[PDB]
């Protein structure tokens, strides 16, 4: 039915992670763990039986991962080790289901990655349009959210009020630092009148640092 | 058996057209051991097809499963557009189990010219110790773009960072961003910046200029 | 010791999937295509995992597995005999 799926970014070594799964009976269904590398590729990572009787693993996963579950507490667990650079993936905890080794109920999905670039707040900069960029009463502006770590960074304008035309370009690393950006098509009838802030909420550093755009 | 290969990588199918996704496995030792999924852009995967032609719960009735030997293919024939997702082919094979390579189903719409506007560096950005001219491109359907950056008429291929976005959920378009990690002394030495956008639809490049005149 | 069996197979906890007809088995934990009348919930003592040829009910034909083919619910699996 429902699984929680906690976890976060770990740059050094092993990570402790788990999904709290409840709603059905854990005495009748196998549990499955699936990872998805950022290159949209899934490699099934181990799976546990109706107890701890028989657990599986992949060729590169044997001896590093470990799957065990607690039936009484209704929680499913997964421990990683030797998380190399290629091991970054959006993991998913999944219910066996549908028989024949299928994947019935996938968990929420936790993003896990490794990178030794050290965590930094988004060095947010406003991106105000040029003097000659104001034409036809239709103006664009943005937020050069550069040099942050370790993603995701949630940029919303007007505290979510102006989400009509916000794009969040997937960040591409320049030098071990994701630099996303945003673009909002705020109408010219309100940009200089009612200022449009750039509320950037990086969960890692837990900041808001909204930057009103100065014309 | 044991392993599994998929085909193709990327598809861009339209609305209301029959669609297939082969899965060339080695000899298909069990024709009822192969399953498929989807992964909508930002989501957890959801089972669609389990053990060849037998849908899971809630699957649209437009799916199908072949697989009578060495080749397993779906046949989605639906009028709705929500089917845009990354479908993955999985054949259950115990320890050496492998997923597919991904058959990401993208969409197809009328070609749109990018809405482009270069953004000068902000004053606080300059005082930080660097400048980053950003040339946002928005609202264009085709995915092939090679933007050229010109500094006083000289090509500046190095330092240009291109960031692509996943397919738009609402209007089915793409978004593009190009940045330069310029330094102030190099920024100060020159005087003019022009970002040239070359698109499949527009034969002549769509270029606009940024001249250091006013902020 | 699990790789050798005598007569009808209640002691085989082996690995073979292939039947005498060249047909694979269906997982012991799976109700599709065959709903296991005997499954890994009423006889946990036996080692019924994935689609291995296992005989838990002590049937005279030999070690069997719920055959993947919808036609036949159970078929035997080729094996030598333990201890000559």
């Amino acid at each position: 039915l429902v699984e929680s799926g906690g976890g976060l970014v770990k740059p050094g070594g092993s990570l402790k992670l788990s999904c709290a799964a409840s709603g059905f009976t854990f005495s009748s269904y196998y549990m499955y763990w699936v990872r998805q590398t950022p290159e949209k590729r899934l490699e099934w990572v181990a799976t546990i039986s109706n107890g701890g009787i028989y657990t599986y693993y992949l060729d590169s996963v044997r001896g590093r991962f470990t799957i065990s579950r607690d039936n009484a507490k209704n929680i499913l667990y997964l421990q990683m080790s030797g998380l190399s650079s290629a091991d970054s993936a959006i993991y998913y905890c999944t219910r066996d289901g549908e028989r024949q080794g299928a994947m019935d109920y996938w968990g929420q999905g936790t993003s896990v990655t490794v990178s030794s670039a050290k965590t930094t707040p988004p060095s947010v900069y406003p991106l105000a349009p040029g003097s000659a960029a104001q034409t036809n009463s239709m103006v664009t502006l943005g937020c050069l959210v550069k040099g942050y770590f370790p993603e995701p960074v949630t940029v919303t304008w007007n505290s979510g009020s102006l989400s009509s035309g916000v794009h969040t370009f997937p960040a591409v690393l320049q030098s071990d630092l994701y630099t996303l950006s945003s673009s909002v098509t705020v109408p010219s009838s309100t940009w200089p009148s009612e200022t449009v802030t750039c509320n950037v909420a990086h969960p890692a550093s837990s900041t808001k640092v909204d930057k009103k755009i100065v014309p | 058996q044991i392993v599994l290969t998929q085909s193709p990588a990327i598809m861009s199918v339209s609305l209301g057209e029959r669609v297939t996704m082969t899965c060339i496995v080695s000899s298909s030792v069990s024709s009822t051991y192969l399953h498929w999924y989807q992964q909508k852009p930002g989501s957890s995967p959801k089972l669609w097809i389990y053990s060849s032609s037998n849908l899971a719960s809630g699957v649209p009735t437009r799916f199908s499963g072949s697989g009578s030997g060495t080749s397993h293919s779906l046949t989605i024939s639906s009028m709705e557009a929500e089917d845009a997702a990354a479908y993955y082919c999985q054949l259950y094979r115990r320890s050496p189990l492998t997923f597919g390579a991904g058959t990401k189903l993208e969409l197809k719409r009328a070609d749109a010219a990018p809405t482009v506007s270069i953004f000068p560096p902000s004053s606080e950005q300059l005082t930080s110790g660097g400048a980053s001219v950003v040339c946002f491109l928005n609202n264009f359907y085709p995915k092939d773009i090679n933007v050229k950056w010109k500094i006083d008429g000289s090509e500046r291929q190095n330092g240009v960072l291109n960031s692509w976005t996943d397919q738009d959920s609402k209007d089915s378009t793409y978004s593009m961003s190009s940045t330069l990690t310029l330094t102030k002394d190099e920024y100060e030495r020159h005087n003019s910046y022009t970002c040239e956008a070359t698109h499949k639809t527009s034969t002549s490049p769509i270029v606009k200029s940024f001249n250091r005149n006013e902020c | 010791e699990g790789n050798c069996a005598e007569g009808l197979g209640t002691n085989y906890r082996g690995h073979v999937n292939i039947t005498r007809s060249g047909i694979e088995c269906q997982l012991w934990r799976s109700r599709y295509p065959h709903k296991p009348e005997i499954n890994s919930t009423t006889h946990p003592g036996a080692d019924l995992q994935e689609n291995f040829c296992r005989n838990p009910d002590s049937s005279t034909t030999g070690p069997w597995c719920y055959t993947t083919d919808p036609t036949v619910r159970r078929q035997e699996c080729s094996i030598p005999v333990c201890g000559q």
